[PDB]
């Protein structure tokens, strides 16, 4: 009757193996183990399966899990991550006489791309219409950077963010920024990060 | 220590007149009824003291909703059999659960289904198939042939889930179930006839014959049913009928223990 | 429905004493379907106060119960089991010995 | 494989609600969770085939109905704020046990709001900012971005089509928006999203860019007095066409 994901957030290096940690408490002995995956989508996806009555533990090629049934700990293992793999993470358990599967509290996972040669910059961008508004995208910058949010209210920092232009094989973390304020320029709009 | 048996039986009626309850489930541990549900209540309920006294409201509650469950699937398995049957009037569906516990340790499983009485469908945990009587059962058993979990699940519960209830049980009604009570024997006359008859024991498994002159058996024995006495002991007996040219005896046997009686 | 006609035994809990009280038992058992009507007799009228176990389940499909009533034996009076089901097309109705 | 309708929805307090789910497996055993803002997934009702419908560890004022195998609707008679939540229904594939033998498959969910007051609803205002030459001209490649501002509930669907048809390579939308006002509670939303295509390919003028951000708001049976239009659901939209120079 309970399930913990401690791992608020969690990170892993494209073609890397992470583990995301979960322990179930129960007394039953007759139960069932899931893992399920969120995108941003707000789906539940499934990602593997695995019944207490079975010692073999479960492999869905790259996704495979560490049942130590008497630890009570389930663990999922992702082998060479992908950056499809973003999503948050959730452990499940279900009784085989109730319904309710009971959800872990979630771990978020994040991928980060193997960025080959770094060339980080900010770039400015101006409206298609006014040409009075205009914006800023600090790009193709180190996975190992961070990006710390705005600590002034009027000015709107993103969040890392990966795209993948399968076009041209490559990938690129970008961030962007915003402001309506005079006294704001792009090449100071990232320097607290 | 002896041979012990956990049991859960349902029973379903279609078109149920007044009294009768759609649908009733009924456990049981060696004859002595533990739990019960019905259509009426839709409450699985203890049917024992020692039950009700160890058991948290959770597994009530858990368990009548897993039975809730059960009521409808078999309201609906009846109207299919129906169906498919051309049916008409109040039929039966039952099924039978259980494990069994021997002396030596070692146990069985059993799981088995009936449409009006008759044996339909037969589970075979060392082969993970069903047995049907007829192209309906057999129709009915390849659906559930195909679902691999439900036929591992019940091979688990029978062969492990089913003993460890049984195990908590017997302990927890171990004065009423792992008791021994003696019997009363003793011999009656009535064509000249003589009765051995026992009384007031438990349990109710017991042993009853008649030795000619203590050497050989007499063929021609017309033994009494194990008879429920109503307070928790059974009672039963055994009969035979020259001048009684060789003096006869009775020999009995009761919890590992031979008795022996003379005339 | 191929159904089972229903067994009625009838019998004391104790062994009858007349003037010491009593239960007087009746097991009807074997039966198929489950529908089944049990009075128990007194002179051949209908005894009125009887609880019943309630209805039991059988390995071959068969169910049974136990009427019963508390009782105490006349050397004067008579004590049967009368039963009706759907297999019976009249009542039937088995006297106690002894 | 299963279906859930609306996948979005605003509403007044007080209306009658109907959430619709549906399911093409033959599965007898449905679900339906909810999941409040944080607070983990709460079993409000399930079924184990047609007309079963049971309570779950939770405790809800809606109603769910099973007249037949394919639906499992759920519906809200007095809609009220707290109901606000993403529900999300679900299917299982045991048949011949009573059991749960099996594994639940969800649909995608409905995110509902129910709002006291209709006039905090605000469709997106969409707006295309261009590449820069310094990016072109650094890096062989240009990155348009959409911003979608101004916008609550959080009820948006953002889409990058070029030349007419929707694209999924080379985009990032935020996973999650941010609050222009973080100050307050109803603060309003504003999302970015990028598309990165090749400098050539934004140099080509026969190219056109549209952000396209859905916008799921009131619909007819719904009431409004106010100067600002009605802020419906719609489709807001912005574009911008490849340059050469």
């Amino acid at each position: 009757q309970t399930v913990t994901q401690s791992q608020p957030e969690m990170s892993v290096q494209e073609a890397e193996t992470v583990t995301l940690s979960c322990t179930y408490d129960t007394s039953e002995s007759d139960y069932y183990l899931f893992w399920y995956k969120q995108p941003p989508s707000r789906q539940m996806i499934l990602v593997i399966r695995q019944e207490a009555y079975k010692q073999q533990n479960a492999t869905e090629n790259r996704f495979s899990v560490n049942f130590q049934k008497a630890a009570k700990s389930f663990s999922l293992k992702i082998s060479d991550s992908q950056l499809g793999d973003a999503a948050m993470y959730f452990c499940a358990y279900r009784s085989a006489v109730n319904a309710r599967l009971m959800f872990g509290d979630g771990t978020q996972l994040v991928v980060k791309p193997n960025i080959q040669n770094p060339d980080p910059a900010v770039y400015q961008l101006r409206d298609s219409k006014s040409s009075d508004k205009s914006v800023c995208l600090f790009t193709d910058f180190d996975s190992q950077t961070n990006v710390s949010q705005s600590k002034d209210s009027d000015v709107y920092i993103t969040d890392k963010c990966v795209l993948d232009m399968r076009s041209m094989d490559f990938k690129s973390n970008s961030a962007v920024a915003w402001s309506n304020k005079s006294d704001f320029a792009c090449a100071n709009a990232f320097n607290n990060s | 220590m002896r041979t012990h048996s956990l049991r859960y039986f349902h029973l379903g009626v279609s078109d149920p007149i007044h009294g009768v309850p759609e649908f009733i489930s009924v456990g049981y541990v060696d004859s002595h009824p533990i739990t019960t549900y019905d259509s009426v209540t839709r409450q699985k309920e203890p049917r024992a003291p020692w039950m009700a006294e160890n058991l948290a409201p959770d597994h009530w509650e858990r368990y009548t909703q897993l039975l809730r469950g059960w009521q409808q699937m078999f309201k609906v398995e009846l109207k299919r059999l129906q169906r498919h049957y051309n049916h008409s009037g109040s039929h039966t569906y039952q099924r039978m659960i259980g494990c069994e516990l021997l002396e030596d340790g070692s146990t069985t499983g059993f799981l088995q289904y009936a449409y009006d009485g008759q044996d339909f469908l037969i589970f075979n945990k060392d082969t993970l198939s069903w047995l049907a009587v007829d192209n309906v059962a057999h129709t009915i058993k390849q659906a559930w042939e195909a679902n691999q979990h439900e036929l591992l699940y019940q091979k688990n519960w029978l062969e492990e889930e089913c003993i460890a209830w049984l195990k908590r049980f017997l302990e927890y009604g171990k004065d009423t179930l792992q008791r021994t009570e003696p019997p009363l024997v003793r011999v009656n006359r009535k064509v000249t006839a003589l009765f051995c008859k026992a009384h007031g024991f438990y349990p109710p498994e017991i042993y009853m014959t008649w030795m000619k002159n203590g050497e050989e058996i007499v063929q021609e024995i017309d033994y009494g049913d194990i008879l429920p006495s109503g307070d928790g002991t059974y009672q039963a007996w055994a009969s035979i009928e020259p001048q009684s040219s060789n003096l006869y005896s009775c020999h009995v046997e009761h919890s590992g223990v031979h008795m022996v009686l003379q005339v | 429905m191929i159904q089972r006609t229903p067994k009625i035994q009838v019998y004391s809990r104790h062994p009858a004493e007349n003037g010491k009280s009593n239960f007087l038992n009746c097991y009807v058992s074997g039966f198929h379907p489950s529908d089944i009507e049990v009075d128990l007799l007194k002179n051949g009228e209908r005894i009125e106060k009887v609880e019943h176990s309630d209805l039991s389940f059988s390995k071959d499909w068969s169910f049974y119960l136990l009427y019963y009533t508390e009782f105490t034996p006349t050397e004067k009076d008579e004590y049967a089991c009368r039963v009706n089901h759907v297999t019976l097309s009249q009542p039937k109705i088995v006297k106690w010995d002894r | 494989d299963i279906y859930q309708t609306p996948r979005y929805l605003v509403i007044g307090t007080g209306k009658k609600i109907t959430l619709e789910c549906s399911q093409t497996m033959g599965h007898d055993k449905m679900y339906w969770y909810q999941q409040d803002p944080g607070m983990e997934l709460h079993l409000i009702h399930y079924s184990y085939g047609v007309n079963s419908t049971e309570k779950g560890d939770l405790s809800s004022e809606s109603t769910v109905s099973r007249i037949r195998t394919e639906h499992f609707p759920l519906t809200l008679e007095s809609a009220r704020p707290s109901h606000t939540s993403q529900y999300l229904c679900a299917s299982s594939e045991a048949r011949g046990l009573a059991e749960f033998t099996d594994t639940q498959y969800f649909g995608p969910g409905t995110r509902l709001t129910v709002l006291e007051d209709l006039k905090n609803v605000f469709p997106p205002e969409v707006a295309v900012f261009e590449p820069s030459e310094a990016e072109i001209s650094h890096t062989q490649k240009a990155t348009l971005v959409c911003l979608a501002t101004g916008f609550y509930p959080d009820h948006v669907e953002l889409s990058w089509w070029v030349n007419g048809k929707e694209v999924h390579s080379g985009v990032c939308t935020d996973p999650q928006p941010l609050k222009e006002q973080p100050a307050l509670n109803d603060s309003r939303y504003a999302l970015s999203s990028r598309l990165r295509v090749s400098a050539t390919f934004w140099q080509d003028p026969r190219n056109h860019f549209r952000c396209q951000v859905q916008f799921y708001g009131l619909s007819e049976n719904d009431e409004w007095t106010q100067d600002r239009a009605k802020p419906v659901t719609q489709i807001v939209s912005a574009e911008a066409w490849g340059r050469a120079d």
